[PDB]
Parts: C-alpha cells; sequence; structure tokens
C-alpha cells in the first residue's frame, strides 16, 4: 500500500494577508490557507519504522526558513536596513496528491524505530519556525514523561534533544547601555524540571551521576542562548540555568545577562552581516522553553559519570524537534 | 496589476539564438521567483515552457532557458528551428495577490523561403442550387508569406459583391492559408460559361476556372 | 492524469451574464496544495487573467474585473465555475481552464484546457446549412461547405473519425451579414471513391446541430 | 561552518573543533 518517499510538500497557514509581518507576508504566497476540519485517520493494525534523523521534511522546512531570513531581514552590509514586524507564525507542511503523512502516537517514542499507534494526518500541526540555540522555544510539548531524542547516544558526537513534558517560561526584555537586555525565568520551577531531567537521563545513563556545565567553547551563538525577539538578536549567558547545587537549598528567581547584537554569524549562507541600531522602545518576548539541546562530554567513558553542556546551532535539529513523529510516504 | 512589457516581436535565423524580455515592477518580476513562460502556436492553448523564473517542466525542449535580473526576465531559445515561430507570454505573480501577463511576442523565423499557394475552386453543390443560392469556394493553402490577394472573374469580367475573403491564418507549418466565397444567383451562375478564382501571391498570379 | 475541460454557453447577450465550468478529472480538486484558475484571451489579442479559487472558500481575482466577477466550487466540490456580469463585446474571448500551483513556491499555470470560445453579441444563434463539395475530373479533393452560422465555432469531423489524414478544415469567413461559413475538404485516393463513401460530420454547438452529409461524386 | 578553520581555532585552547551547522564549536 505504500513505500517511503520524499516530495516537495506544500505549506499551509493561517497567515493574514495584509498584516505586514515577515512570516505572514512570506506565507500569503508560497503557502495555502488552512483547513478548518483536517482529519486524522487511525490506521488498522499498523506499525511503521520511523526515523526523525533521516526525514526530508526537515530539509524542506530548513530551506524554507532560509528563503525567509535573507529577504525579510535585509543585512546592514548597505543594501538598506528597512526594519519590519517579526513574530513567527505556525506553518503546517502537507502532502500533495498521492502521498500521505504517517503520524506517530507513542507519547514516549524516541523518533526512531517502530511505532504501532500510527495514524494518517493530512498535515503537521502548526509549527513555528523559531530559530534558536541551547533552548527550543515556544514549540510543542512531550505528552507523557520527558523524551531524550538522539541519533545514537553512545556517540558523544551527537546532539541531544530533550522534549520537556512541562513548560516553564522565559520573559526576555530590553528597556528604553542601548544594548543591555535580560531574560527572566522562575528558578523554583525551572530547577524542578531539569532535576526531573537528570532523573530521566539517569534512566538512559546507567544511574550514572549527571552534571551540567557551560559550553566548553565555540562561537557565541552556541555558547549562549541566541534567539530572535521582534527582529533583534539576543545572546544570553545561561550559566545560571545549568547550575547544579541550586536544585539542596538554593534560591527563587533567575535573571540572565543577554546582550542585543548588531554584528553576528550567519546561518543561512556562510559569512557575516551587521544590522542597524535597534528601536529604543521596549522589547519583550515571553517564551516557553519546550525543550533543550545539549551535547555530552562523554570523552571519559567511564569516569563514573557523564557530563552535558548546552548546544544547538544545527537548526535542522530545531525542526527534527517537532517533525520527529511525522514521515512521508507514497501510495499506489 | 501593471501589465508587463515585452517586445512586440523578435526575430532570428535558424540555428541562431534570441532572447525575449519581460519587464514588470519590483512587485511583479521584482519581486518573487514566480515568473513563467508560455508558448502558443496557432491555434492551440498556451503551453507551460518555463516556471519559477527559470525552471523547465519535463517534455519541454532543451533550448528554452529562463533568467532574471532586476525587474526584467528573459526567455532564451538556443538553437532556433523554424517551428518555434509562435507567441510567447511572460507572466508573474504579484502582490496585490494576483497574476499579470506580458503583452506577448510574435517571434518570427527569418530566412524562410516563400511558397506559392496551391489553389482549389469548387462550384455550387447541385443541392445548393435547389435552395437557390450558389456560393463558389476558392481554397488557398500553403503560402509563405500571407497575405494574398483574390479577385474574381465571371468570364470577362470583374465581380463584387458578394465576395467574402479572410485574413490569412498561420498554420501548424508556419505557412499561411485563406478562403474566398463568391455568392451568386443560380441564374447568375449559368449566365456565364466559366468563373475564376484569381489568387496572386507576392509576384505571380494563379487562377483556377470552374464551369457548369 | 489531470485533465481540464471547459463547458457552458458560447453566446452571451450584452448586459447578460456569462457562465462556464471547469470539470477537473484526473483530479482531485481538494487534494493539494493547488489552485484553480480562470483566464481569458480575446481573439488575436493577448492573455488576461481573471481569477483563482482554492478548494476551500478563498478566491483570488483580477482587480480590473472584481466588480463583475465570482468564482465558486460546486458538485462534490469537483468542478469550479465562472460568473461574469454586465458583459459587453469586450469580453469576447477564448476562456481557459487551468491549474497552478503553489507547492512550496512556484506560481505558474499548467494543465491547460483547450478552451471554450464565447461570443458576446445580441444576434441570435443560427444553425448552419451543409452542402457537399463533389470531387471532379490519384488524390481527388472533396468536402462539405458549412454555410451561414452564428456564432463560432463549428467542428467538422469526417467518417466519424475513421479519417483523420488529409483533413484540412479551413478558417471561417465572417461574411458581410452577421455570420460565418467555412469549408472542409479531404485529399484521399481516386481509386477509392465509387467504393468508399465520405460523410461529413458538421456539428455546431450553440444551435445544437450534428449534420452528417454524403459526398456525392455527382 | 568552515571546519578546518574551526579546528585550528579551538586548538588555541586545546579543544577539538566541530561544526554546529554554520557555527564553530569546541570540545
Ligand atoms: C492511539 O492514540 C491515542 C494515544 O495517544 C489514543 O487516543 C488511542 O486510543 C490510541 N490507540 C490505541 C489502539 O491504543
Ligand atoms: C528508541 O526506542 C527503540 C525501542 O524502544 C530503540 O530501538 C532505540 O534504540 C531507542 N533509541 C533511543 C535513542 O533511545
Ligand atoms: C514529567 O516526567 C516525569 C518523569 O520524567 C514524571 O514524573 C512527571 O510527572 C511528568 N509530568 C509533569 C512534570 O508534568
Ligand atoms: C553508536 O555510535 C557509536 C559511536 O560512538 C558506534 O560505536 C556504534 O556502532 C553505535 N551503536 C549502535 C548500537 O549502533
Ligand atoms: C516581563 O517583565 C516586564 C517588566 O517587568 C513586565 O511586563 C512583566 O513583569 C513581565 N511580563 C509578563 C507578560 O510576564
Ligand atoms: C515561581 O514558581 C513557583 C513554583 O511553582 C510559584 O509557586 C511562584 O508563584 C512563582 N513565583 C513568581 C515570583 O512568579
Ligand atoms: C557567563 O558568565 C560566566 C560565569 O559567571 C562567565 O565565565 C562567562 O564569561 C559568561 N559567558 C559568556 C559567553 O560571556
Ligand atoms: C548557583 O548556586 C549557588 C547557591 O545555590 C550560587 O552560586 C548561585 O545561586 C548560583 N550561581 C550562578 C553563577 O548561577
Ligand atoms: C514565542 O511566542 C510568543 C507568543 O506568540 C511571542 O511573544 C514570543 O516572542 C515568541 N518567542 C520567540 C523566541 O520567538
Ligand atoms: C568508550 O570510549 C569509546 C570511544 O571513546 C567507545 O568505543 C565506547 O562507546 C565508550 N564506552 C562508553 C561506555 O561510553
Amino acid at each position: 500500500v505504500w513505500k517511503d518517499a520524499d516530495t516537495t510538500l506544500f505549506c499551509a497557514s493561517d497567515a493574514k494577508a495584509h498584516e505586514t509581518e515577515v512570516h505572514n507576508v512570506a506565507a500569503t504566497h508560497a503557502c495555502v490557507p488552512t483547513d478548518p476540519n483536517p482529519q486524522e485517520i487511525h490506521l488498522e493494525n499498523v506499525t511503521e519504522n520511523f526515523n526523525m534523523w533521516k526525514n526530508n521534511m526537515v530539509e524542506q522546512m530548513q530551506e524554507d526558513v532560509i528563503s525567509l531570513w535573507d529577504q525579510w531581514l535585509q543585512p546592514c552590509v548597505k543594501q538598506a536596513c528597512p526594519k519590519i514586524s517579526f513574530d513567527p507564525i505556525p506553518i503546517h507542511y502537507c502532502t500533495p496528491a498521492g502521498y500521505v503523512i504517517l503520524k506517530c502516537n507513542d507519547k514516549n517514542f524516541n523518533g526512531t524505530g517502530p511505532c504501532k499507534n500510527v495514524s494518517s494526518v493530512q498535515c503537521t500541526h502548526g509549527i513555528k519556525p523559531v530559530v534558536s540555540t541551547q533552548l527550543l522555544l515556544n514549540g510543542s510539548l512531550a505528552e507523557e514523561e520527558i523524551i531524550i531524542r538522539s541519533e545514537n547516544l553512545t556517540n558523544n558526537a551527537k546532539t541531544i534533544i530533550v522534549h520537556l513534558n512541562k513548560s516553564v517560561e522565559i520573559n526576555c526584555t530590553r528597556p528604553s547601555d542601548i544594548r543591555k537586555a535580560y531574560c527572566e525565568i522562575n528558578g523554583t520551577k525551572w530547577n524542578k524540571v531539569l532535576k526531573q531531567v537528570t532523573e530521566k537521563l539517569k534512566e538512559h545513563f546507567n544511574n550514572k551521576t549527571i552534571i551540567f556545565q557551560p559550553p566548553s567553547g565555540g562561537d557565541l551563538e552556541i555558547t549562549m542562548h541566541s534567539f530572535n525577539c521582534r527582529g533583534e538578536f539576543f545572546y544570553c549567558n545561561t550559566t545560571q540555568l545549568f547550575n547544579n547545587t541550586c536544585i539542596k537549598g538554593c534560591n527563587g528567581t533567575i535573571t540572565l545577562p543577554c546582550k542585543i547584537k548588531q554584528i553576528i554569524n550567519m546561518w543561512q549562507g556562510t559569512g557575516q552581516a551587521m544590522y542597524a541600531p535597534p528601536i529604543d522602545g521596549k522589547i519583550n518576548c515571553v517564551s516557553n522553553i519546550t525543550g533543550i539541546l545539549l551535547t555530552r562530554d562523554g570523552g571519559a567513558n567511564n569516569t563514573s559519570n557523564e557530563t552535558f553542556r548546552p548546544g544547538g546551532g544545527n537548526i535542522k535539529d530545531n525542526w527534527r524537534s517537532e517533525l520527529y513523529k511525522y514521515k512521508v510516504v507514497q501510495i499506489e | 496589476q501593471s501589465v508587463l512589457t515585452q517586445p512586440a516581436s523578435v526575430s532570428g535565423s535558424p540555428g541562431q539564438s534570441i532572447t525575449i524580455s519581460c519587464t514588470g515592477t519590483s512587485s511583479d518580476v521584482g519581486g518573487y521567483k514566480y515568473v513563467s513562460w508560455y508558448q502558443q502556436h496557432p491555434d492551440k492553448a498556451p503551453k507551460l515552457m518555463i516556471y519559477e523564473v527559470s525552471n523547465r517542466p519535463s517534455g519541454v525542449s532543451n533550448r528554452f532557458s529562463g533568467s532574471k535580473s532586476g525587474n526584467t526576465a528573459s526567455l532564451t531559445i538556443s538553437g532556433l528551428q523554424a517551428e518555434d515561430e509562435a507567441d510567447y507570454y511572460c507572466s508573474s505573480y504579484t502582490s496585490s495577490s494576483t497574476w499579470v501577463f506580458g503583452g506577448g511576442t510574435k517571434l518570427t523565423v527569418l530566412g524562410q523561403p516563400k511558397a506559392a499557394p496551391s489553389v482549389t475552386l469548387f462550384p455550387p453543390s447541385s443541392e445548393e442550387l435547389q435552395a437557390n443560392k450558389a456560393t463558389l469556394v476558392c481554397l488557398i493553402s500553403d503560402f509563405y508569406p500571407g497575405a494574398v490577394t483574390v479577385a474574381w472573374k465571371a468570364d470577362s469580367s470583374p465581380v463584387k459583391a458578394g465576395v467574402e475573403t479572410t485574413t490569412p491564418s498561420k498554420q501548424s507549418n508556419n505557412k499561411y492559408a485563406a478562403s474566398s466565397y463568391l455568392s451568386l444567383t443560380p441564374e447568375q451562375w449559368k449566365s456565364h460559361r466559366s468563373y475564376s478564382c484569381q489568387v496572386t501571391h507576392e509576384g505571380s498570379t494563379v487562377e483556377k476556372t470552374v464551369a457548369p | 492524469e489531470v485533465q481540464l475541460v471547459e463547458s457552458g454557453p458560447g453566446l452571451v447577450k450584452p448586459s447578460q451574464t456569462l457562465s462556464l465550468t471547469c470539470t477537473v478529472s484526473g483530479a482531485s480538486i481538494s487534494s493539494g496544495g493547488y489552485f484553480w484558475s480562470w483566464i481569458r484571451q480575446h481573439p488575436g489579442k493577448g492573455l488576461e487573467w481573471i481569477g483563482n479559487i482554492y478548494y476551500i472558500g478563498n478566491t483570488y481575482y483580477n482587480p480590473s474585473l472584481k466588480s463583475r466577477l465570482t468564482i465558486s466550487v460546486d458538485t462534490t466540490q469537483n468542478q469550479f465555475s465562472l460568473k461574469l456580469t454586465s458583459v459587453t463585446a469586450a469580453d469576447t474571448a477564448v476562456y481557459y481552464c487551468a491549474r497552478v500551483p503553489r507547492l512550496r513556491g512556484g506560481n505558474y499555470f499548467d494543465s491547460w484546457g483547450q478552451g471554450t470560445l464565447v461570443t458576446v453579441s445580441s444576434a441570435s444563434t443560427k444553425g448552419p446549412s451543409v452542402f457537399p463539395l463533389a470531387p471532379s475530373s490519384g488524390t481527388a479533393a472533396l468536402g462539405c461547405l458549412v454555410k451561414d452560422y452564428f456564432p463560432e465555432p463549428v467542428t467538422v469531423s469526417w467518417n466519424s473519425g475513421a479519417l483523420t489524414s488529409g483533413v484540412h478544415t479551413f478558417p471561417a469567413v465572417l461574411q458581410s451579414s452577421g455570420l460565418y461559413s467555412l469549408s472542409s475538404v479531404v485529399t484521399v485516393p481516386s481509386s477509392s471513391l465509387g467504393t468508399q463513401t465520405y460523410i461529413c460530420n458538421v456539428n455546431h454547438k450553440p444551435s445544437n446541430t450534428k449534420v452528417d452529409k454524403r459526398v456525392e461524386p455527382k | 561552518x568552515n571546519l578546518h578553520f574551526c579546528q585550528l581555532r579551538c586548538k588555541s585552547l586545546g579543544l577539538l573543533g566541530r561544526c554546529a551547522x554554520t557555527y564553530c564549536a569546541c570540545v
């Protein structure tokens, strides 16, 4: 009845024509409107072999969000720095005639191997193309416990996506040092999750003891929490987030440094490019850390324990974080 | 919606290569990677030749490329054959939220030889006289280039009315063709001994004669 | 796969309402991912774009016609129609059925329907008269003469289609009256006739008329 | 990402270099 296949999908959105936002104005063309009554079909007695790490849907999402950045986020070298509205909208990816999408419903399913509660969806849920490092922001959420995605965990070389089962917030601001900013998180709450994490990593790590530390070294973007708020790139120090000890007898809130930045490293092409002075109004993106991205030192083996430092940077992974339970297939 | 500006016509010899240009606004061709090209051929429908600025659907020849720079795009036929003679249309998406077409380009293949027309006259049907109408039928086919010019003769003898002749119509083999209908009364048709269709192409004249 | 056939009146009166329908087939029409467009082209002039409709409600039209234009999606959805009001002879065109469409980009019109001509004019329809054009004197010429009809067009078939080779049906004259007339002829053997029989198969549409005619080596 | 540059670059502090997409990482 089917064989795996890749094919240029089509994209669907609630993008409102007129509103001058980037993601809207890019979706109102290239994307089609949204169905109000889409339908999920639970397939028969069915199990399918998924694999979130070799999924062509994430390479189409990937080239999508690129044709968005350099085109509606013009660089200050200057081609001219028009500044305009920027809040990602949810995009659905869909199948053209004669191909289907197989969704997975195993709640605690690492996006690889066999699934069993397979349904047929016409489109993927509303996914926002939210580019960041370290943390995965205002995304979806794991449905039961927490799930530890990775392509082969025994390889310290592989990025590790955790999908939180509980969502805790990040209030990220700058006032009206024209670049000082700061990100506000309720530590009470956020320490219980990472604790809850560690707990879930010990499952995957022979009850070995689990520690957290800043990234060992890299470009700022992946050494810090780089993200986009209304068109300004933030770079937050996170050291206060993977603080062990605080987890004992500790403290309440947390505040993060974060410095807005005009000069930055590209992730569309290869190179660099500056951006104008920001707006001296205020900026405040309240976001939901739905999942975090790390790398394992592992390097010892052994050493009695395992180390984990924040990561990200492969944005392909930001997508595989929400397109893991999908897979495309050809019919007749 | 602007209206998109192409030339009215380009030209070139076989084996050669030419481009056609299409200019719109920064919001047309501008603008987006949504420029396409259509070939016509008389009298069929438009055929998709180029899409998304420079993409070619399967089953289209190798010699059609599309390009773009600024608010002007280009179709480039590379290896002219005497059978790309047709109308071409550039078209883009716009925003607005809609599509505009260029005014078209009749491209012409220079050097084509010129071809005398074959002619065939037909008298009134015998059952057409039973309606007491007559109507002769000259059929001019395969002549490069049309126009052509037709004059009728009843023996001597200029004739008009009732002559009804057509502008020449380009055919699948880029040579032209046309028809003329001379109406008479059935008595008017037998008054005379012979009638003629005088078809003169370019330099010469061909005539065919019909009699009862 | 994917066919597109237009249907509907071929003659509209000034001030009246023009109405056609695409019937998709090869289909479907609410599968993608795709858009369904209407396009016109006056005779001899150039291509014009009217509208697009997506399988849900949404329409996309030309602002030059937004004031007399509607598109919709009908039998089980599958087919979409055009409705153009307050016409004048400005709307005499070949109307086309076509699909785009917007996968992850690309806005371009493929799969085009051969197109239905539609004449805006108050002169009433006329069926044609057919008469045979005998062969006279290898290769003889014969054909039917299709006379006095309005509007266009008229397709002449031969021998039901048993005879596709050597069929030059000609373009129609607009005689000084209101109306047309055209000829269709055939080049076929001469050892054949007196043993082969050639039927026309003229078929006007706006009048409804399928006349078969014998030729007639009289 | 430019790997060989990134490798050399992290080697300053005695770390190995890996691409994180278009970014340079050190471990
Ligand atoms: C599959 O989907 C959900 C579980 O997430 C549930 O509603 C449904 O009952 C499941 N089906 C079976 C057969 O367990
Ligand atoms: C995912 O689970 C399946 C079986 O439950 C197993 O084949 C695979 O190794 C697991 N992967 C990870 C990364 O835990
Ligand atoms: C989250 O997962 C843990 C196990 O990892 C579980 O105990 C907890 O109840 C889950 N749900 C939450 C925190 O809402
Ligand atoms: C996982 O990756 C490691 C590399 O560190 C490799 O040695 C091994 O073959 C892989 N393990 C499995 C179970 O495939
Ligand atoms: C974020 O901080 C600002 C400044 O104090 C204020 O609007 C509020 O405390 C926070 N906003 C939300 C929505 O929590
Ligand atoms: C922070 O989170 C804790 C833990 O749930 C909650 O009880 C408290 O109200 C929050 N404090 C603030 C200042 O938001
Ligand atoms: C963040 O603060 C840490 C610990 O206080 C400091 O060592 C480091 O330099 C800061 N991180 C960055 C990327 O500047
Ligand atoms: C982590 O914990 C201790 C006290 O629990 C204290 O250094 C501070 O709260 C934290 N330090 C940093 C740099 O986050
Ligand atoms: C997450 O979503 C909220 C609500 O749409 C928005 O205010 C915030 O800016 C988003 N965060 C990021 C990092 O884009
Ligand atoms: C021991 O290290 C090597 C490579 O570093 C690898 O083959 C093996 O997976 C490691 N073992 C553990 C338990 O990490």
